[PDB]
C-alpha cells in the first residue's frame, strides 16, 4: 500500500498591503488518498465563508485542492490553515507568512 | 505553444464517506473542462466557453457512456482487491490523453494505477502493456489477447484525441491562448538573526510558463537560488517565488525580459 503526505502552501493572491481588497489562498497538493479535512483559520477561529475548487488530478497520481477566502490584510490579525489527512496523526497547521 | 488533453478516472472502494465512489474529470492544460460523479450521474461542463457553444447531444450521450464505464471500473477494482486479498478502502485510477507540441508532434499516453502507484502502462508504438507485478501480468494477458481494443486505443491516442484537443482549443481561444503579464515585486525579509533574505515574486500571469533568476551587478547569476512553485492565484492566473540569502531580479515571460533593481 502506498500513500502520500500533503504539501500545504498558504499565500495571498495580490501583493500584501494592509487595508485593501485581497484573497487568502491555501493550496493543498501532492497527497493520496483523496479523503481530506481542510479548514482556514483567523487567529484560531475557523472561517465559514470559504470556497474551494473541487478535487483535481495530477500526472503522478496525486491530487490537489485550492481553498480560498476573501480578506482585508491587517498587521494585528494572523491567519493560518488546519489540514488533516490519513497520513497525518496530528492535524498540521500552517501559518501565513505575510 | 505546447498543449495537452487528458482525462482522469477515480474509483474508490467503499468510500465510507458520502463522497462519490467514482469521479471522472477532463482537463485541457490544467483547466477543468468536464466533470462527472457517481452521485450526480450527469456530465457537466466546467468551462464557460464550452458550456453553451458545445452541442447538448454531447453531454446527453457521454453521460450514458460514463454511467456504463462506472460499473466496469468498479468490477476491475473489486477484482484486483480479490487478487491481493484486501479489505477496506482502495483507489483505482486511470489516465488517458494526448499532447500537441510547437512543431506539431503528437504524443499519447494511457495509464492505470492502484493505490497511487503505477499498475499498467500502455505503449502504442509496440501495442503492448507494461505490467509491474504478477497480478498486473494476469490482467495483461487478458487485455493483450483482445487486439481490436489495442488498435482502437492506438488510433484514438494518435488521431482522435488530437482532434478533440484541437476542437476544444478553438472553442476557448480567448482563454487558453490569452496572455497576461506578471506583476513582479521585490520583498526583503529577515528570517534568521543577521541573515537577510531577498525575495522576488510574480503575481497574476498566464500561461504559467515563466522563468526567474537573481543577478549580481546584472552580470552574474547565483547558484544559491531557492525556487518555489508556480501556484494558482485564484482568479485564473498564477504566481511564483525566487529567493536568495544576502541585487537584481530577472523575470522572463512570453518573450518579455523584466529587470528589477534593489
Ligand atoms: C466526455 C468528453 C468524457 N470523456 C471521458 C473520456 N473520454 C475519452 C474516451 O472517449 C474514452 O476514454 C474511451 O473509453 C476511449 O478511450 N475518458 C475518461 O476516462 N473519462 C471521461 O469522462
Amino acid at each position: 500500500m502506498i500513500q502520500r503526505t500533503p504539501k500545504i502552501q498558504v499565500y495571498s493572491r495580490h501583493p500584501a498591503e494592509n487595508g485593501k481588497s485581497n484573497f487568502l489562498n491555501c493550496y493543498v497538493s501532492g497527497f493520496h488518498p483523496s479523503d481530506i479535512e481542510v479548514d482556514l483559520l483567523k487567529n484560531g477561529e475557523r472561517i465559514e465563508k470559504v470556497e474551494h475548487s473541487d478535487l483535481s488530478f495530477s500526472k503522478d497520481w496525486s491530487f490537489y485542492l485550492l481553498y480560498y477566502t476573501e480578506f482585508t490584510p491587517t498587521e494585528k490579525d494572523e491567519y493560518a490553515c488546519r489540514v488533516n489527512h490519513v497520513t497525518l496523526s496530528q492535524p498540521k497547521i500552517v501559518k501565513w507568512d505575510r | 505553444r505546447t498543449h495537452s488533453l487528458r482525462y482522469f478516472r477515480l474509483g474508490v472502494s467503499d468510500p465510507i464517506h458520502g463522497v462519490p465512489e467514482f469521479i471522472s474529470v477532463g482537463y485541457v492544460d490544467s483547466h477543468p473542462i468536464t466533470t462527472y460523479d457517481s452521485v450526480t450521474r450527469q456530465k457537466e461542463p466546467r468551462a464557460p466557453w464550452m458550456a453553451e457553444n458545445l452541442a447538448p447531444d454531447h453531454w446527453e450521450r457521454y453521460t450514458q457512456l460514463l454511467r456504463g464505464w462506472q460499473q466496469m471500473f468498479k468490477v476491475e477494482l473489486k477484482r484486483l482487491q480479490r487478487h491481493y486479498n484486501h479489505s477496506g478502502s482502495h483507489t483505482y485510477q486511470r489516465m488517458i490523453g494526448c499532447e500537441l507540441l510547437e512543431d506539431g508532434s503528437t504524443t499519447g499516453f494511457l495509464q492505470y494505477a492502484y493505490d497511487g502507484q503505477d499498475f499498467l502502462i500502455f505503449n502504442k508504438d509496440t501495442l503492448s502493456w507494461l505490467a509491474v507485478d504478477n497480478v498486473a501480468h494476469t490482467i495483461k494477458q487478458a487485455w493483450e489477447a483482445n487486439q481490436h481494443e489495442l488498435l482502437y486505443q492506438k488510433n484514438w491516442l494518435e488521431e482522435e484525441c488530437i482532434a478533440w484537443l484541437k476542437r476544444f482549443l478553438e472553442y476557448g481561444k480567448d482563454t487558453l491562448q490569452r496572455t497576461e503579464p506578471p506583476l513582479v515585486r521585490v520583498n526583503r525579509k529577515e528570517t534568521f538573526p543577521g541573515v537577510t533574505a531577498l525575495f522576488c515574486k510574480a503575481h497574476g500571469f498566464y500561461p504559467p510558463e515563466i522563468y526567474m533568476t537573481w543577478m549580481k551587478n546584472g552580470e552574474e547569476i547565483v547558484q544559491e537560488i531557492d525556487y518555489g512553485d508556480i501556484l494558482p492565484s485564484g482568479d485564473g492566473t498564477y504566481q511564483a517565488w525566487a529567493s536568495i540569502e544576502l541585487y537584481s531580479c530577472h523575470v522572463e515571460h512570453s518573450g518579455v525580459h523584466m529587470v528589477l533593481q534593489v
